[PDB]
RNA sequence: UCAAUGAAGCGGAGCUGGAAUUCAUUUUCCACGUUCUAGCAUUCAAGGUCCCAUUCGGGGCUGAUCCGGGUUGAAGACAU
RNA sequence: AAAGGCCUGAUUUUAUGCAGGCCACCAUCGAAAGGGAAUCCGGUUAAGAUUCCGGAACCUGGAUAUGGAUUCUUCACGGU
């Protein structure tokens, strides 16, 4: 059940190994295509919990998703109506960066 | 307020340049093994008017050392540039008017034109007609090299960088004025669509910052800040000293 | 031979075209080839952590000859042989009566990591194996310390196809006997003591040690040249 | 160790066998019977005034036929209709909504005996 | 991050000729087939070489230095 | 961007092989006046015609056979 271990570890994130591992796969997610299967599961412990069981049938996606907030889609931020909604910029999206995936 | 008139210009709706004519990018041939390491020899078969260019084309031919064509490539012409002249180019080309030579290779004071900022943009420097670069520094240690510049800026620029020896053609190419409205309509008419340049005073005040008034006056200051942002800075850009020059 | 005649090609610049040499160093290798290959090279150009590049810290081709030889006699016994394994078993249970041990004990290769790890901490597993290329290499990070920790002999063992072909699958990314026969303890006893001298030992040190940093062609020369003049 | 030896720094697709089509059921199952035959093709001949004073001196008849109605498929069509070889099809769009085709035939059948076999003129 | 390229020759280690006092040894030292001409340069190059059985054809190696497989350059933890 | 479409030999549906292998190119649409493979004349209908009839032309593609050419000096000859 070494999925119990790997879990422990994937919670120190920070950690100077991940930290490591981390700057791995930012490197190597990027030049990849936004989307593309993912051959298996980088994280085989959370993957058996969050409903994936290595079974034929499942398949696993990876997305990059721009981080930041949504800004207004008028154009030259030029908002017409009362000054209650003036603002373009840190308006936030309802989901999180999660749904978007 | 509407949108100011160069506001709109941003857009490229309009504004285009009327390429129909432009012979190609007129640029320097791309760096490669053989100017690398010694030169190479083109022709320049014949000459051609560019289109909305003061400087001529010096169209050369270069023999592709690769594969058998004969990689076709534009030059800008300098002074005594001439058809059937072969022309020498890369480290090891002899200096002579109408070559490109790297910069590190041409000695301390030399007229040059059509100079590469950083090697590999093709040439970006005075290539106007009548304007050239003067070598007035180097400094081989940091492969840098300190050139005089046309608008009298002082860059410094790898001595990788490469520029054709001569000065671009076409001198005086403004001396005789347009003399007649039409003169410069067909001179804009081929290369912009930014003529005529109508007064903003003259403007109803929705069309310019300046416009209106029942007197036909600028009204508020002509200098604005670097720091303004679009559609107010139109008119005396940070004008660090307006009036007469040398005074 | 007046007819073969010798008109040597001057390719040199700007002569004549110049012959096809091989262009390997400059293929536009496909954007996969490319992002696979650089990961190799970021692998080693960081400061690489101390539990990593525990890994390619690995055993000898001649002693790995060994270790897959001893293994090949402990190969499992694949659901093949089974098939007539149970057709044996059946018919002895049913009209032979006797039990369920109609058959020997099985002594087989334990494998798959979860299933290696029980065998650990319960300290029956006698020999593990780790494949030192597995992606993400997470999987078997822990592995080390927790053999080392509660003394399983353990050995990092490069290339995961001879681990898949000794258990007749494809990968398995770990491997390890729990049961040896008296004739092949012998050789098992070797074995563990002399990797024993690989790691075992010498775990302390590589918990500190750092790794990673191997400058590239061009760099590594360059900053011997400053190296050589100062 | 030993690497091989490449000419190309550009790197195209490398080719590969292809498969052709094996399919476990033809998608329609049957070949659909032909579409247009002989007598699809074919609808009416038309006897207008025009038609009528048209035949005998032009030894050309009309023939209806369907929007789809090809020059290649006339041609035969009516060769293997009538028993008859043509010369050469002539056709147009009837602002009806109709395919006129003005079939002209050789020297040896004279559109009077192919005509007057159909049961009209 | 920027730019370019059909991502073509980059770096290192060499060979040849040069002036040096380790004399030549990368203890130095620079360049590695073209500068009177609107020509042409294209057949896995000719040669030389080795092998096959070679039929009346082919195939390897030097020619064309080799090692690194980082395409090259700039910049750089700034900037974005 | 890993974007192949033609090469051609296996023996005249012939390897879907290195083999007499190549730009490294990048889908398509956009003109009833831009460019464009080739037609004219006479007659002829209630209305059509460079379109129907007659006659004489030309072009594209295809397969395809005779004349003439050239060839024992293998793929022409006159003329400064």
């Amino acid at each position: 059940g070494a999925y119990k271990y790997l879990e422990e570890l994937q919670r120190k994130k920070q950690s100077d190994v991940l930290r490591f591992l981390q700057r791995v796969r930012v490197w190597e997610y990027r030049q990849k295509n936004v989307i593309h299967r993912a051959a298996r599961p980088t994280r085989p412990d959370k993957a058996r919990r969050l409903g994936y069981k290595a079974k034929q049938g499942f398949v696993i996606y990876r997305v990059r998703v721009r981080r930041g907030n949504r800004k207004r889609p008028v154009p030259k931020g030029a908002t017409y109506g009362k000054p209650t909604n003036q603002g373009v910029n840190e308006l936030k999206y309802q989901r999180s960066l999660r749904a978007t995936a | 307020g509407r949108v100011i008139r160069n506001q709109r210009k941003g857009a490229g709706s309009i504004f285009t340049s009327h390429t129909r004519l432009r012979q190609g990018a007129a640029k320097l041939r791309t760096l490669d093994y053989a100017e690398r390491h010694g030169y190479i020899r083109g022709i320049v078969k014949q000459i051609v008017h560019d289109s909305g260019r003061g400087a001529p084309l010096a169209k050369v031919v270069f023999r592709d050392p690769y594969k058998y064509r004969l990689r076709e490539e534009i030059f800008i012409a300098n002074e005594g540039v001439h058809t059937g002249q072969f022309i020498y180019a890369g480290k090891k080309a002899s200096l002579n008017v109408g070559n490109v030579l790297p910069l590190g290779s041409v000695p301390e004071g030399t007229i040059v034109s059509n100079v590469e900022e950083k090697p590999g943009d093709r040439g970006a420097l005075a290539r106007a007609s009548g304007n050239y670069v003067i070598i007035i520094g180097h400094n081989p240690d940091e492969n840098k090299t300190r050139v005089r510049l046309p608008s009298g800026a002082k860059k410094v620029i790898s001595s990788d960088a490469r520029g054709v020896i001569g000065v671009i053609a076409g001198g005086g190419r403004v001396d005789k004025p347009l003399l007649k409205a039409g003169r410069a309509f067909h001179k804009y008419r081929l290369k912009r669509n930014s003529w005529p340049k109508t007064r903003g005073v003259a403007m109803n005040p929705v069309d310019h910052p300046h416009g209106g008034g029942n007197h036909q006056h600028i009204g508020k200051a002509s200098t604005i800040s670097r720091g303004a942002v679009s559609g107010q800075k139109a008119g005396l850009i940070a004008a660090r000293r307006t009036g007469l020059l040398r005074g | 031979n007046p007819l073969t005649h010798s008109t040597p090609k001057n390719f040199g610049i700007g002569q004549a075209v110049q012959p096809k040499r091989n262009l390997s160093r400059y293929v536009k290798w496909p954007e996969y080839v490319r992002v696979q290959r650089q990961k190799k090279i970021l692998s080693i150009r960081l400061k690489v952590p101390p539990t990593i590049a525990q890994f390619q810290y690995t055993l000898d081709r001649n002693t790995a000859a060994e270790t897959f030889k001893l293994f090949n006699k402990y190969r499992p016994e694949t659901a093949a042989e089974k098939k007539e394994r149970l057709t044996k078993e059946a018919a002895a249970v049913a009209e032979g009566k006797s039990k369920q041990d109609a058959s020997p004990k099985p002594y087989a290769v334990k494998y798959g990591l979860n299933h290696v790890v029980a065998l650990i901490e319960n300290k029956k597993a006698k020999l593990v194996l780790i494949a030192n290329d597995v992606d993400p290499i997470e999987l078997v990070v822990f592995l080390p310390a927790l053999c080392k920790k509660m003394g399983v002999p353990y050995a990092i063992v490069k290339g995961k196809a001879r681990l898949g072909t000794l258990v007749n699958q494809k990968t398995s990314a770990v491997a390890a006997l729990t049961e040896v026969r008296a004739e092949d303890e012998a050789a098992l006893a070797k074995l563990v003591s002399t990797i024993d001298a690989n790691f075992a030992d010498k775990y302390d040190e590589v918990k500190k040690h750092w790794g990673g940093g191997i400058l590239g062609n061009k760099a590594q020369a360059k900053m011997d040249k400053r190296a050589k003049n100062s | 160790k030993a690497l091989k030896v490449r000419t190309s720094a550009t790197f195209r697709l490398p080719k590969t066998l292809k498969l052709a089509r094996a399919p476990k059921y033809a998608s329609k199952a049957v070949p659909h019977y032909n579409r247009l035959d002989s007598y699809k093709v074919i609808e009416q001949p038309i006897t207008s005034e025009t038609a009528m004073k048209k035949v005998e001196d032009g030894n050309i008849l009309v023939f209806q036929v369907s929007m789809k109605a090809n020059k290649y498929q006339i041609k035969k069509a009516v060769k293997e209709l009538y028993e008859v070889d043509v010369l050469k099809v002539n056709t147009l769009v009837r602002p009806n909504g109709t395919k006129k085709a003005y079939v002209r035939l050789t020297a040896d059948y004279d559109a009077l005996d192919i005509a007057n076999r159909i049961g009209y003129i």
